[PDB]
């Protein structure tokens, strides 16, 4: 009956309880597959440890776990490339409800396989079929794009850019408890029974979202599946329509939220794995604290954004949004000290106001039956900059390691030179 | 944090080298534990390891059979004794101190010369 929020704070909390685990599974499967008995992480650095001279078999193990985790992540991508540009643009004619309590399911099953497999000690590509069984349903990004359109169905055009900014704030909250909670949950006494949550995260989304939800269409027609009008109805979103010239402007803000959620994605990454290096090298806790205060951007910045809001225009609160992450990466890549990584990720606090306002305006741009259809394109971006983002800067990190180490973080602040200047030549035109 | 090892030295072949690591600065009924040897001019060789409690241990087939891990936590001190020791196991044995976990540091020991002739 309430709405949708606790939807996307449920569902997060399985993806960030359910990445590590899967990979530390990974890790454990393939080093014992290959009689590797040491850390199930990457190689360390700095700080005493070892001598430098390279683990070949350690090495082997995380170049196969990441491979692994590429394969699985690649699968899943297509499958749901496949499946939520179906599911989307046909819950905005049946009602967003459906559309929502199949991907929880979903996720309940593939939690379930995951769960199976873990238990069994069986082999590392059976958690393919778990993932591409999922994929099918929709994946999470298909949950994603049902609440996403659900709010844009339930708010004005002078209101949604606040409802998007807090629904991603609970999506940001529920980001931070797993990550928080896995850090003393999988840690300690962990990495299976951990895993039950992401089931029961999985069982009370879908329970919520069948028994509990109001859907927010106000009239769902009939459609039929399986029609080939779900496939055409993005074609004829981005190609033919709109004609009074707001066809560029869905490109253009396409492309800047792609940039902007690849870096956001890439440097979470580059973060968990740069914080504990050779010039800072941070303890337990303190990784603790960066992970919490990197995920506390997402409710800092949703204050400003609706505090920000009566004095400029919503285009240039994301504008100073990008501002914002352009100076904390600047001033994380060049923080060699412990002070100056906190204030790096204190500098951004309104970092993400500007995705929230991009998929917003995205929203404002399409007619009011086509939201489905919207963000399952939005959705599918959203998944590739997912890969893309974890490719390219994984692949960096080690190549600037011992020339300049953080100009992933640099690189990074250069690519959202992009975006700021793409929403503000589109905000200038329109003035003019 | 620190580990600091005692066991090492000139022992003959088939001797029984037994290791001690100390660990301090730390919390070690939470902490893996486990053991690696940098053989001459040569990388790292990690031998095995043990869960926070003392039912996880795992070996290398190197070793299996000859190095028998072990942790006392009342007094935060991990073992591995070498039974019938060969000139091929000189090395620097070291000691780490992981959480099994990817957010987490491992603490790696000083790490003593057991030269094996
Ligand atoms: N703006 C925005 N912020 C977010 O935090 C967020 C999130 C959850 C956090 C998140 C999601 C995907 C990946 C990622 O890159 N890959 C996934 C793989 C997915 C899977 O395997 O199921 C991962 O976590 O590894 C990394 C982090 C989902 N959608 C989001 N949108």
């Amino acid at each position: 009956a309430p709405s949708v929020e606790p939807l996307l704070f449920l569902a997060t909390l399985a993806l960030g309880l359910q990445v590590p685990l899967a990979t530390q599974y990974l890790w454990d499967r393939l080093g014992a597959e290959r009689g590797y008995v040491g850390p199930n992480a990457s190689s360390p650095h700095g700080c005493g440890n070892g001598s430098g001279a390279v683990d070949p078999l350690r090495e082997e193990v995380e170049a196969l776990v990441a491979h692994w985790n590429l394969c699985i992540n690649l699968g899943g991508f297509f499958v749901g490339l496949f499946s939520v540009t179906l599911f989307g643009p046909w819950s905005d004619s049946v009602g967003r409800r459906p559309v929502l309590v199949l991907p929880a399911v979903g996720m309940a099953v593939q939690a379930a396989v995951y769960l199976l497999v873990m238990y069994l000690r069986l082999h590392v590509a059976y958690l393919l079929l778990g993932r591409i069984i999922s994929g099918l349903l929709g994946d999470y990004n298909l949950i994603l794009a049902g609440c996403f359109a659900s709010v844009a169905d339930s708010s004005n055009q002078r209101t949604r850019t606040f409802r998007v900014a807090i629904l991603e704030a609970c999506l940001g909250v529920a980001g931070m408890v797993a990550s928080v909670g896995g850090g003393q949950w999988r840690k300690a006494e962990g990495y299976i029974n951990p895993f039950w949550l992401v089931l029961a995260a999985s069982l009370a989304a879908a329970l919520y979202a069948a028994l509990c939800l109001q859907e927010t269409v106000k009239q769902r027609r009939a459609a039929k599946l399986l029609t080939l009008q779900h496939y055409k109805a993005v074609y004829k979103l981005y190609t033919a329509p709109e004609d009074l010239s707001s066809r560029r402007k869905l490109a253009l803000y396409s492309l800047a939220f792609f940039l902007l959620v690849t870096v956001h994605f890439g440097t979470k990454d580059l973060y968990v794995l740069y914080e504990l290096g050779s010039p800072l090298c941070w303890a337990s806790d303190l990784i603790g604290y960066g992970s919490a205060a990197s995920y506390l951007a997402y409710l800092s910045s949703l204050g400003g954004l609706r505090l920000l809001q009566l004095c400029l225009e919503d285009t240039w609160v994301a504008e100073i949004g990008l501002i914002s992450n352009i100076a904390g990466l600047v001033v994380i890549s060049l923080a060699t000290t412990t002070p100056l990584m906190f204030t790096g990720y204190g500098i951004m606090f309104l970092s993400m106001a500007a995705t929230p306002v991009i998929r917003a305006k995205l929203s404002k741009l399409v007619s009011e039956t086509e939201q489905g259809a919207l963000f399952a394109s939005v959705a599918c971006v959203e998944g590739l900059c997912s890969l893309v983002a974890t490719g390219v800067f994984n692949s960096l990190y080690p190549s600037t390691l011992h020339f300049m180490r953080g100009f992933p973080f640099l690189f990074g602040a250069i690519l959202l030179l992009i975006p700021a200047a793409i929403m503000g030549w589109i905000e200038i035109q329109d003035s003019n | 944090v620190q580990l600091v090892e005692s066991g090492g030295g000139l022992v003959q072949p088939g001797g029984s080298l037994r290791l001690s690591c100390a660990a301090s600065g730390f919390t070690f009924s939470r902490y893996w534990m486990y053991w690696v040897r940098q053989a001459p001019g040569k990388g790292p060789e990690w031998l095995s390891h043990m869960n926070p409690s003392g039912s996880d241990i795992k070996y290398t087939d190197s070793v299996k059979g000859r190095f028998t891990i072990s942790r006392d936590n009342a007094k935060n001190t991990l073992y591995l004794q070498m039974n019938s020791l060969k000139p091929d196991d000189t090395a620097v044995y070291y000691c780490v101190a992981d959480r099994r976990a990817l957010g987490s540091p491992e603490y790696w020991g000083q790490g003593t010369q057991v030269t094996v002739s």
